């Protein structure tokens, strides 16, 4: 059916621009065609849904043969020019004029692991997380070469001969790396990520980390080369991304009976099951598991960051929960102090083989655009990795000042941290910067500090005995009647809270400052090691600013400020 | 007869241009100035000439590599006939100045090669001296004749056209007059100054020669015209397999508001913009307005509004560079001296301070600086330039800049000035601060040009209007508790420098000096114990 229906698709393409009045007495696809010959728009995309409404041929067929119905979409477009033209391959032959594809959910954005031997020749879309941003170049496609004895232009895609640019066919291209979303991997596997083939005006377009669109799809320029798909020497089908597009944005107690009762009571009793109590900490984890990213327009850009540090590592095996957190937390990545370089968080550059020069690829922070940032051993992130941290204070903070590259990337996540205590366990006689050793100067910056003194409370130990001894009896770690949940459901229980975007009753403007006065009054009055800031006020606000997301008020209430106080009162010698 | 490789007819517009050189008249003053004085090398503009002739014109960029020759001929066809009894050995090659509106070579096409272009950029560095081979000759073997190759006119400056008999240049080149060629690399940096940020601009593979060699310096600002070239990247010189990108490198061939002003004039007429802009400046915070003041002038607890302000400066301004100690040493400012390891040769490696000449430095963590560094700043500030006596380029580095920073060394003496973020210990002011945030929970571009036109146009003069007052002043500033007989005057004038750099008034009085008293006074007081 494919190799010899050339007249149809040309007939088809001869009529599809004519198939409507939506391009102003022309079809929308023909709207561009006059804009094409006039060089108004040069690249093209295709919503293939418009074809299947009258002819799923070239829709299911292109889905069966992307290449051919790619290539055949062109060769009509090749000879279709004179019909709209305002004036081997003649020189102009779509030479700066390009074609992409789009349409129904028959090409759902697929998984980096799910590329296949079936995916060869396939119509191919993907979403996921970005990195490996190469240095763009221009790139020739056709050696418009010279028959010097003969004169006029000659074209090879490929001795005394010269190969000369003046008629050759070029493109601006890159390498990219899509990555899994960190969301469809509730798994004991690596979040996969892919070498991407990247071109056109869809280069110089976007940054790492984005959740995006793709179409990883072959070019019309060649079917296979001189013949059908069978060949003897062949480089790789990798992801020929067409239509890369950002994802800005993709269980109710009213219909169900769910969000009615306090998650800030209840969610504790159904999160952190193995954990030996101390849900108080979990609240901020709950708060961070809510985060504060989705803001209302009051310019609170620091709302997104719940920047917590936890101090001392075999604290209950608090080492564990960050996985639990990441088991909760999508858009989330875990790292350790001295496990890798700053590019565990940050980014760096060198050559690659496949395509693209010096791909900047980045770490968790570069991976965590508004993510959840989870650390082991914050202390071993020695001065280098102490630093972009100390920038990532400031949200979009992966800044570069290097010869060829001097960008910043959008480090926008929020930070929970595990840091061993200074060569020895916590000590009341030794201070932070004596029992801790990391900068107070940083620790200050954290929204909250909390420690877990593994201490001789023999009864709670005896509970912990009871706690663990219940384990390997079963996994009923919260046997006081709590019904656990799906972290997705929790995520669904989270997401509705994220979208609240509250904003306080300004009459409350006293109640915080009212308290923050007395609070900071007492702290500066008390003159102990505890030291706060105005980021306190932000943090204080910012806590309540998330407390009401669960307490789905869309505004803020006294209790959250009283709770966030109580958190601070609970934070009071949380170290 | 045609050049299909570039589609130019046999001279194809020539005889329009010969008359052009005589028909431009209102050149005719310049037409003899080249032959009679002996100053070749035309220096056109973005060629406005397009009011004369479009068929001449449209070609100008078009494939004009086959035309500029004909020009450098066609001029000389006329010019040698104009004054052949002058110094006519001064052949002419054009050198445009502020050329056609380049599409920010960041954005130019893969296509965009045979194209006269111009930079909007900044220099990263120069070649320093590396020119290259000119012309050939081999020896063959019928009693070995020394065979012209690129000495043979009509042949090409290829690679491998000179693949043998090096002395048949490398000595003979002296003995046979092909003394080797001439070309100058530069690494520049496209920089639109309010780029989108993150994504970054295009540095330059400059190479082209002419004895405009070195008349572009490192760090330089741009007025610069060129033409594109590139070359396909071999998979290896050992092979013919192809990296299908051409290695760009460029033929250097270089050399509303009044209504806003009227608005500025109202702002200039406006009497307390020092307060109003202060009320506008760094608005993000409540009091410490006093601190906020001098940034305008200087324009002219960790991060406790500080980097914010410095970022306010960073944000406000193209000319400046933010950094700090403790991870980034002097190197992030200067003296990062180090090599191109791909080539293994030292480079004048530096930093923000080299980004900062006629700029404003936003250091932080000034407490954290070493003595292996910060002896830099011991030397810098007493210079405003930096002697780099080094391996490949012994030099000094004009950093005629500005600085400010703050930290949490006998030479505070130097500083522009920084202040004491101390605790008012007032819950009410906190509440006022809180209210400032609880309330928290254009002027710039106007400012951006307010600062400018004075940086463009204005030049204060502190004469007997108030030159006396300085003399009256440091008397008053030294004497209380009797130092200001030191350069405090030179600071004071550097403060009184501002208000007349404000106001579009090039002349000064006690007021517009006298404010700077309070500043240096309060700055002394707040810094005093």
């Amino acid at each position: 059916d494919y190799a010899l229906e050339k007249e149809k698709v040309k007939k088809f393409l001869q009529e599809f621009y004519q198939d409507d009045e939506l391009g102003k007495k022309q079809f929308k696809y023909g709207n561009q065609l006059v804009r094409l010959a006039h060089r108004e728009q040069v690249a093209l995309y295709v919503d293939l849904d418009d074809v299947a409404e009258d002819d799923p041929e070239l829709v299911d067929s292109i889905c069966e043969n992307a290449r051919r119905y790619a290539k055949l979409f062109a060769d009509a477009v090749q000879e279709l020019l004179p019909q709209y033209k305002e004036r081997q391959y003649p020189a102009e032959l779509m030479r700066r004029f390009e074609l992409y594809f789009q349409g129904p959910s028959s090409n759902k954005p697929r998984v980096i692991r799910e590329v296949r031997a079936d995916s060869v020749g396939k119509l191919v879309t993907v979403r996921g997380i970005v990195t490996r941003v190469s240095e763009v170049k221009p790139k020739m496609v056709v050696a418009t070469y010279t028959c010097d004895q003969c004169g006029a232009e000659t074209y090879q895609p490929i001795g005394r001969l010269y190969l000369q640019t003046r008629g050759s066919r070029f493109i601006k291209f890159q390498e990219m790396k899509m990555q899994e979303h960190s969301d469809q991997v509730p798994v004991g596997n690596i979040p996969r990520s892919i070498t991407v083939l990247v071109e056109g005006e869809n280069t110089r377009i976007a940054q790492p980390g984005d959740h995006v669109s793709v179409t990883g799809i072959f070019l019309p320029i060649l079917r296979t080369g001189f013949r059908q798909v069978v060949q003897g020497l062949l480089s790789e089908t990798y992801l020929e991304a067409h239509r890369i597009v950002k994802m800005n944005k993709s269980t109710r107690e009213e219909l169900r009976q769910i969000a009615e009762e306090d998650f800030y009571e209840k969610l504790a009793a159904s999160i952190a099951p193995e954990i030996y109590g101390h849900e108080d900490v979990k609240k901020a984890l709950l708060l961070l598991l809510v985060g504060g990213v989705d803001q209302s327009p009051r310019g609170m850009k620091i709302r997104g960051n719940i920047n917590i540090c936890l101090m001392g590592d075999p604290g209950v095996a608090k080492s564990q929960l960050l996985s639990y957190i990441d088991r909760l937390a999508p858009r989330s990545q875990y790292t350790t102090g001295r496990g890798s370089s700053g590019v565990g968080l940050t980014a760096a550059v060198l050559r690659d083989s496949v395509s693209g020069e010096l791909t900047l690829e980045g770490g968790a922070l570069v991976l965590a655009d508004q993510g959840v940032c989870c650390i082991d051993e914050f202390d071993k992130m020695a001065e280098a990795d102490r630093t972009a941290i100390h920038e990532v204070m400031e949200q979009q903070t992966i800044s570069i000042a290097k010869a060829g590259i001097l960008t910043t990337l959008n480090a926008r996540c929020s930070i929970l941290a595990a840091a061993n205590p200074a060569y020895g366990r916590y000590n009341p006689r030794r201070s932070l910067e004596q029992n801790i050793q990391l900068p107070a100067a940083l620790l200050s910056r954290f929204d909250l500090l909390w420690l877990i003194q593994d201490r001789p409370d023999r009864d709670n130990d005896l509970r912990l005995a009871q706690h663990i001894t219940y384990v390997h009896q079963h996994s009923r770690q919260p046997p006081s009647q709590f019904e656990p949940l799906d972290m997705k459901l929790m995520r669904r229980y989270i997401a509705m809270c994220r979208e609240k975007q509250p904003m306080v009753p300004e009459s409350l403007a006293d109640y915080i400052t009212a308290a923050y006065v007395e609070m900071r009054r007492e702290a500066w009055a008390s003159k102990d090691a505890t030291y706060t800031s105005a980021r306190t006020l932000l943090a204080i606000l910012r806590l309540s600013t998330a407390l009401a997301r669960l307490r789905m008020v869309d505004v803020v209430e006294k209790e959250d400020v009283n709770e966030a106080i109580r958190l601070m009162e609970m934070s009071k010698d949380s170290l | 007869l045609v050049i299909w490789g570039t589609d130019v007819n046999v001279a194809a517009c020539k005889e329009n241009f010969q008359r052009f050189l005589q028909r431009f008249i209102d050149y005719m003053q310049r037409l003899g100035e080249i032959n009679v004085i002996g100053e070749p090398f035309l220096n056109v503009n973005c060629e406005h000439i397009k009011s004369f002739d479009k068929n001449l014109y449209r070609q100008l960029i078009s494939y004009p590599q086959e035309v500029i020759p004909t020009f450098d001929m066609a001029v000389n066809e006329i010019f040698f006939d104009r004054y052949p009894d002058s110094i006519l050995e001064h052949q002419i090659q054009v050198r445009p100045f502020n050329a056609l509106k380049t599409k920010n070579m960041r954005n130019l096409n893969p296509e965009d090669i045979d194209q006269l272009i111009t930079i909007s950029g900044m220099v990263i560095r120069t070649s320093q001296l590396i020119p290259e081979m000119q012309e050939a000759f081999f020896q063959c073997q019928v009693c070995a004749h020394t065979t012209r190759v690129e000495m043979d006119r009509g042949r090409i400056a290829e690679p491998s056209v000179c693949g043998r008999c090096h002395t048949t240049h490398s000595m003979a080149l002296i003995h046979n007059r092909s003394l080797f060629s001439d070309k100058q690399m530069i690494k520049l940096q496209e920089s639109p100054e309010d780029m989108p940020a993150g994504q970054t601009p295009h540095t330059v593979i400059l190479f082209a020669h002419n004895d405009l060699v070195d008349k572009v310096q490192p760090g330089d600002r741009v007025n610069v015209t060129g033409i594109y070239r590139a070359v396909p990247i071999r998979v290896n010189p050992r092979v013919s397999n192809v990296k299908s990108v051409y290695k760009t490198h460029i033929d250097v061939i270089h050399y509303f508001s009044e209504k806003r002003v009227e608005l500025l004039k109202e702002l200039s007429r406006k009497p307390d913009i020092y307060e109003r802009l202060a009320s506008a400046l760094a608005p993000s915070i409540y009091e410490h307005e006093d601190i906020k003041k001098g940034i305008l002038l200087q324009l002219f607890d960790p991060g406790t509004s500080k980097s914010q302000l410095l970022q306010y400066v960073y944000n406000l301004v193209p000319r400046g560079q933010y950094t700090s100690g403790k991870g980034s040493s002097a190197v992030g400012l200067t003296a990062y001296v180090m090599k191109d390891p791909e080539t293994r040769q030292l480079v004048l490696q530096t930093g923000a301070l080299v980004l900062s000449d006629n700029g404003i430095c936003c250091i932080d963590e000034f407490d954290k600086m070493n003595e292996s560094t910060r002896s830099v700043l011991h030397e810098v500030m007493e210079q405003q330039t930096l002697s780099i006596a080094k391996a490949g380029i012994i030099c000094q580095l004009n950093a005629r800049t500005s600085v400010l920073a703050a930290a949490n060394h006998t030479l505070l003496s130097r500083f522009d000035l920084i202040f004491l973020l101390l605790d008012p210990q007032d819950e009410a002011y906190d509440r006022r601060l809180a209210h400032h945030l609880v309330a928290l929970y254009l002027d710039m571009a106007v400012l951006k040009d307010y600062i400018a036109y004075a940086h463009s146009t204005i030049m204060p003069r502190l004469s007997e209007e108030a030159s006396q007052a300085l003399i009256e002043a440091y008397v008053d500033m030294r004497k209380i508790g009797s130092s200001a007989y030191p350069r405090q005057l030179e600071s004071l004038i550097r403060l009184a420098e501002a208000h007349a750099k404000v106001r579009l008034s090039n002349k000064v009085e006690a007021i517009d000096v006298e404010e700077a008293k309070r500043l240096h006074r309060e700055a002394l007081k707040q810094s005093a114990t």
